[PDB]
Order: structure tokens, then C-alpha cells, then sequence
């Protein structure tokens, strides 16, 4: 299913590069090669002004930096949020879990902070 | 190298021919001013992107 | 009288002392959020306080839902500590307590017609705005909204001493028209 | 002159290393990469919006999130990705989100 | 003779093109703000009245 | 049954959804907004400031000030005085 | 085009500078993240145009010294 | 006249016209009278008898309704048509 529809976006995106590689004067083998490559890699302080007062008032900031998780990007029609819960309407987009990808087209959540 | 001239000669007259039926004529003008609405958006679309990337 | 009432909300504003980047706060933080469209500030949340923040590029900020005045200002010089740990020179300067939200419940049904019929100065009752009355205290500077139900809510004090004082005033008055 | 949300996936990911491969081949210029790039993030924006028509659901618990130039970048632990299929579990998650 | 009827006709019908006119008028200013405008309130009774 | 009793026009209400869903327009860099404005004066050589204004998206104070920095107001004698976006 | 009146905004700030030294489309393309392509062949003969009307001065050797009245 | 006249004006009387994009077209259809009615100060309607009238210095007038419809067409292929009733 999902390499299906893989193998439609690819079928896209070689139509839609035709244009361009006919107007930059490119001969048309570059495409090939590209699919073919492709294809191989994927599959009391009054003094307040010191705020050392306090420390390790954080969390580790690393998650961010590392990404390494699984990796969801889609896009948002709504997201409401009363004081405790985030809810999510988010619309079609692409999820990547444990390296397998998943498409969906409307994704409802509801988080806890 | 020389019939890549040649070539590029023909592409100004495919321009240039056309230009004859502009000012006796507007198609292409239509055609410019859509590209250009294009770019506005693009930049505003584009900035998203390198965001993006950066959060993940 | 028996009754205290008890905090529900706290605003107060500190200035920083420094010029910010809203953009660069929202990048970097953990629970900002910077929406120029809506709102010109940068909305921060800590969960540990349980209170929100708003935070401006002039460098003063603002915050709400400390249900202490020393939650307050804790929360403040967490809100400053996670500006500068950002990199900024953030300080605390003019930590002010603008504005107190008290709440409480007198335990009886209250004739909200019989009150505003005898202290119309300070009364406002339109049910077709708001259901419960709006009272005026002028000694303290502080605004009741008394309900049916008996529940009284401050509010525009500066000091738990002004609450506390305004429920003392309120509460003889409600007495006299107990349901 | 797109969204390129999709750059950072495995799709995109691969794109990019060809384009690098041929670059280092000079089978390409990189205006060419470029393009190429940019003409893939309209064909695959295009391709989500219209071939999919399979809902999803999930639940769980928010660590952290950050919002700018309207991109959310939600940071979930302990999701369960809930459909009527399937149900898939992950210990964490990271939503980017943009409009 | 002109009775009751014809004058009055001739009044209505002059009262009326005034009543029209400051309806476009209501109505052409909301259009121009880009806002539907309500018909009601776009009706003077004391014209005519 | 006219002038029925409501609590909002249902024209008045729609227009408040819109201008909220909208919102008001953010003030963007000094660099991007001049180089749509640079942009704009390509496609066009003069310009209205109200039109100028829905092109670039910007609130009209911050816009002003950064055409004022560049741009000169001329005067003419056929419809009115307009800005100009050539620097000189 | 509209990049080359850019271009002229940017060697303005260059003199905002005062760091004003003779230089050359070149490095000034490359700062403002632009290519050197027969692009910038058209766009010189453009810029050349320019150089009949540089009331902001763009001479081609040591150059760029806009303002008619300058001294510090 | 109030049988033919006023009404004959109302439709004589040319559809109002207006855009500045949507544009909207007001057309007044039908004429309706009701007996002489006399409104109290709190609002509420009684018939006015004439010696009423004569007593109380009021004038001797009936209400009068139009009705009023109003099609806007959009541009987008859609017109929306909404009569209303005796304004």
C-alpha cells in the first residue's frame, strides 16, 4: 500500500521535473540516474537581582538536538487547549514510527501537559 | 557548444516572434503578472521550511 | 465573621531591564508560544507554579494564576532564570502585584433584588448580562461579584489584606439579606 | 517556493543523498538539486492531499511544545496511535505542525 | 380634478423614490465596506410616514 | 415578526469570525518587507500607498516608516501626491 | 533588476558602514546570497545602464563613492 | 388610489441595483395594508378608532408593508435569493 503509493509520488515528481530539466538545457539521462540512485538508497534575598539563587530549574535539552525518535510532520487545521489538555486536528500529513511511515489524512489527539 | 547558441537563439524568438503579437495584441503579459504573485507566497511558504528542519 | 476568602488568581508585572527577541524566546523555550498575528507578547507556561506568563520585547512581564504571592514571585524569577539561561541579561527589577482574584462562599442564599435596592450606589444587578451582581466597595478598592448561590468573588485588590478586609465589609451586609 | 516539511523524512532524506551523489559526480549542478527539491515538495504535497482518504486517531501525554511562524513542534511521550485497523504504541513523539 | 386619490398618488410616488434612494444609499455604503447590510435597517418609515 | 430581538446581526457576527480567523497583519523584517516591496515595484512603477499596503501585508505605521526611509512621496497633478518606490 | 536596485540598498548600507572600500559585483553577489551565471551577465548589462545613471555613484575601477558631499 | 396607485408606484418604482465583486438586487413585489393602528407607550398595538383619533390628536393611518426581495449573487456561481415578508 504505502510503497504504492511511493511509487506514484515518484511517477509525480519524475512529470513534474520534466519542465525544469527541459528549461535549465539538462539532457534528460539525469533523471534516470537520479531514480535509479534513488530507489537503491531507499530500498530574606532583598537583592533579587542574582538569579543563581536557583538551579537546575530545567529539563535536558537534548531531545531536541538528537530527533533520533520517531518523527511525525503534518499540517494543523485546528488545536484548542483548555488549561490542562491539548487537542489536535491535524490534517493529512506523514508519520514515521519505528522507520515504518504511516499517511492518514485526519489525525484527532489529545495530549496531557 | 555552437548549436547551443543556435538554440538559445531560437528560444528569444520563441520570445521574440511572440513579441511581434504583443503590442499588435496579452496572454504572456497575464502569465508574468501570475508569476510574479507566485514569488510573494513562495517566500512567506519557503521561510517555514528552513524553521522546520532547524525544530526537527 | 468565620469565612477567609482564598486566592484563586494573582497578577504581577516585573520588569526585566532589557530589550528581548520574542522570536528567538520562542525558538528557544520550552513552553512559549509567539503568535505576532494575535497577540504581541510571548505566552509561557510552567507547570510546577501552574501559572502563564507573557513575556514582551520591551522586557517587562506579566504574571498570572499563582495562587500565592510567593508563588507569584517565584514563578516571575523562574519566568527571568529561563530568559536568561536563553542568553539574555534578564533581571528582577519592580516586582509589583497589580492586580488579586479571591474567592469564597457565605453557605446561605442571598436576595441579590433586596441588595441593589439598598445599595444602589455601589450595586449592579443586570441578569440579562451577567447573573451575578457587581458590588463596588470604595473603602477597599475591590469589585464583588456576589452570586445566588452565595459564592463571592474579589477581585482589583493589591494586597491579601484588601481582600480579606473587603469580604469582612460584604459580609455583614449579605447577613442582612440571607435567604 | 514550497512548504518542504517533507525534506526531513526518509523520502526527502533520499532525494537529498542522490542529488549529493550526483553532485559529486557534477552529473548535476546544484541549482539543479534545488529545483528538483522544490519540484518534489509540491509533487508530494499534492500527492497527501488528494490520495489519502484513511483517517487516524491517537492519544497520550505532552512533555513540551513550541510555537513560531505558525509551526508547531509538539513533543509527546507514551503515544498510542489508535485506528480502526491497527493500533500502534510509542514511548515518544515529536508532531512538527505547519499552515 | 385632481382628488384625494391623484394627489395623494403623486406624493407616494415621490416619497417613495426617496425611500428607495436612501436604501441604496445604507445599502451601497456596508457593500463598499465589503459588509451585507440588513434590509430592515435599511428602510426609513418616517419618509413616507 | 421584524426586527426580531437579537443578541448580534448575523452579518456582524460573520464579519467578527473573519476578522478574528484573519487576525490582525504582523510586523515581518525590515529585509523581507523591502525586498517584496523592491518586488512590487517591478511589476509596477507607481503605487498607492492603500493597494501598496495589501500587497505587502504589513501594518501601515512600520510600513511607512520603512518606505519614508526609501521611497519619496511626489505630488501630481493628476490625481493626487503618491508615494514613490524608486529610492532616488 | 529589482536584485540589482537591492544591490545598491546593500553598498548603501556599506557606506552606512564607513568601511567603504573599491570592490566588485562579485563579492557583493556572493554576501547578498546571489550566483554569478549569465544571470549576472544580463543583469550587468543592466548594471551598466546604471553606471549612465549612478546618481548613487557605481563607477567600474575604485569606485562606489556616492555622496556628493562627503567628508567626516 | 390605495388599492391601484400604490401599489402600481412600488412596481414601477425599478429594482434597486448595487455592487462594489458581490452585487445585490432589491425588488419590491407586493403592497400590504393593515386597518388603522394605534401603538400604546408600551408598545403595544390596538385599533384606532376614529373618535379616538379626534381625542387623543393622533393621525388616522393604516401601517404599510412591502414585500421585499433581495438575490445577491456572488460571483461564484451562486445566487441566494431571501424574501422578507411585510417590512
Amino acid at each position: 500500500t504505502v510503497p504504492k503509493l511511493y511509487r506514484s509520488v515518484i511517477e509525480d515528481v519524475i512529470n513534474d521535473v520534466r519542465d525544469i530539466f527541459l528549461d535549465d538545457g539538462v539532457d534528460e539521462q539525469v533523471l534516470m540516474e537520479l531514480k535509479t540512485l534513488w530507489e537503491n538508497k531507499l530500498m530574606g534575598q532583598v537583592e533579587e537581582e542574582p538569579l543563581n539563587s536557583e538551579d537546575d530549574v530545567s529539563d535536558e535539552e537534548g531531545q531536541e538536538l538528537f530527533d533520533t525518535e520517531n518523527v511525525v510532520v503534518c499540517q494543523y487545521d485546528k488545536i484548542h487547549r483548555s488549561k490542562n489538555k491539548w487537542k489536535f486536528h491535524l490534517k493529512d500529513g506523514i508519520m514515521n514510527l519505528n522507520g515504518r511511515d504511516y499517511i492518514f489524512s485526519k489525525a484527532i489527539g489529545d495530549a496531557e501537559w | 557548444a555552437q548549436l547551443k547558441f543556435f538554440e538559445q537563439l531560437d528560444q528569444i524568438e520563441k520570445q521574440r516572434k511572440d513579441e511581434q503579437e504583443r503590442e499588435i495584441l496579452q496572454l504572456r503579459l497575464k502569465q508574468k503578472a501570475k508569476e510574479m504573485q507566485q514569488q510573494e507566497l513562495a517566500q512567506m511558504r519557503q521561510r517555514d521550511a528552513n524553521l522546520t528542519a532547524l525544530a526537527a | 465573621s468565620g469565612i477567609v476568602p482564598q486566592l484563586q488568581n494573582i497578577v504581577s508585572t516585573v520588569n526585566l531591564g532589557c530589550k528581548l527577541d520574542l522570536k528567538t524566546i520562542a525558538l528557544r523555550a520550552r513552553n512559549a508560544e509567539y503568535n505576532p498575528k494575535r497577540f504581541a507578547a510571548v505566552i509561557m507556561r510552567i507547570r510546577e507554579p501552574r501559572t502563564t506568563a507573557l513575556i514582551f520585547s520591551s522586557g517587562k512581564m506579566v504574571c498570572t494564576g499563582a495562587k500565592s504571592e510567593e508563588q507569584s514571585r517565584l514563578a516571575a524569577r523562574k519566568y527571568a532564570r529561563v530568559v536568561q539561561k536563553l542568553g539574555f541579561p534578564a533581571k528582577f527589577l519592580d516586582f509589583k502585584i497589580q492586580n488579586m482574584v479571591g474567592s469564597c462562599d457565605v453557605k446561605f442564599p442571598i436576595r441579590l433584588e433586596g441588595l441593589v435596592l439598598t445599595h444602589q450606589q455601589f450595586s449592579s444587578y443586570e441578569p440579562e448580562l451577567f447573573p451575578g451582581l457587581i458590588y463596588r466597595m470604595i473603602k477597599p478598592r475591590i469589585v464583588l461579584l456576589i452570586f445566588v448561590s452565595g459564592k463571592v468573588v474579589l477581585t482589583g485588590a493589591k494586597v491579601r489584606a484588601e481582600i480579606y478586609e473587603a469580604f469582612e465589609n460584604i459580609y455583614p451586609i449579605l447577613k442582612g439579606f440571607r435567604k | 517556493m514550497a512548504y518542504q516539511l517533507y525534506r526531513n523524512t526518509t523520502l526527502g532524506n533520499s532525494l537529498q543523498e542522490s542529488l549529493d551523489e550526483l553532485i559529486q559526480s557534477q552529473q548535476i549542478t546544484p541549482q539543479l538539486a534545488l529545483q528538483v527539491l522544490l519540484q518534489f515538495d509540491k509533487a508530494i504535497n499534492a500527492a497527501l492531499a488528494q490520495r489519502v482518504r484513511n483517517r487516524v486517531n491517537f492519544r497520550g501525554s505532552l512533555n513540551t511544545y513550541r510555537f513560531c511562524d505558525n509551526v508547531w513542534t509538539f513533543v509527546l511521550n507514551d503515544v498510542e496511535f489508535r485506528e480502526v485497523t491497527e493500533l500502534i504504541k510509542v514511548d515518544k513523539v515529536k508532531i512538527v505542525a505547519c499552515d | 380634478l385632481d382628488l384625494a386619490g391623484p394627489l395623494l398618488a403623486f406624493l407616494f410616488r415621490g416619497m417613495f423614490k426617496n425611500l428607495l434612494k436612501e436604501v441604496r444609499i445604507y445599502a451601497q455604503k456596508f457593500i463598499d465596506r465589503g459588509k451585507d447590510f440588513n434590509l430592515e435597517l435599511a428602510i426609513k418609515t418616517r419618509i413616507i410616514s | 415578526t421584524n426586527y426580531k430581538p437579537v443578541a448580534n446581526h448575523q452579518y456582524n457576527i460573520e464579519y467578527e469570525r473573519k476578522k478574528k480567523e484573519d487576525g490582525k497583519r504582523a510586523r515581518a523584517d525590515k529585509q523581507h518587507v523591502l525586498d517584496m516591496l523592491f518586488s512590487a515595484f517591478e511589476k509596477h512603477q507607481y503605487y498607492n500607498l492603500k493597494d501598496l499596503v495589501d500587497i505587502t501585508k504589513q501594518p501601515v505605521v512600520y510600513l511607512k516608516e520603512i518606505l519614508k526611509e526609501i521611497g519619496v512621496q511626489n505630488v501630481k497633478g493628476i490625481h493626487k501626491n503618491t508615494w514613490e518606490l524608486k529610492p532616488e | 533588476f529589482g536584485v540589482l536596485a537591492k544591490i545598491v540598498n546593500y553598498m548603501k548600507t556599506r557606506h552606512q558602514r564607513g568601511d567603504t572600500h573599491p570592490l566588485t559585483l562579485d563579492e557583493i553577489l556572493d554576501e547578498t546570497q546571489h550566483l554569478d551565471i549569465g544571470l549576472k551577465q544580463k543583469q550587468w548589462l543592466m548594471t551598466e545602464a546604471l553606471v549612465n545613471n549612478p546618481k548613487i555613484e557605481v563607477i567600474d575601477g575604485k569606485y562606489a563613492f556616492k555622496p556628493k558631499y562627503n567628508v567626516r | 388610489f390605495i388599492q391601484m396607485s400604490v401599489q402600481r408606484i412600488v412596481e414601477d418604482a425599478p429594482p434597486i441595483d448595487l455592487q462594489a465583486p458581490p452585487r445585490y438586487l432589491l425588488k419590491f413585489e407586493q403592497i400590504y395594508l393593515s386597518k388603522p393602528t394605534h401603538w400604546e407607550r408600551d408598545g403595544a398595538p390596538s385599533p384606532m378608532m376614529p373618535n379616538e383619533a379626534r381625542l387623543r390628536n393622533l393621525t388616522y393611518s393604516a401601517p404599510l408593508y412591502v414585500d421585499i426581495t433581495k438575490t445577491v449573487i456572488k460571483e461564484g456561481e451562486e445566487q441566494l435569493q431571501t424574501q422578507h415578508q411585510k417590512t
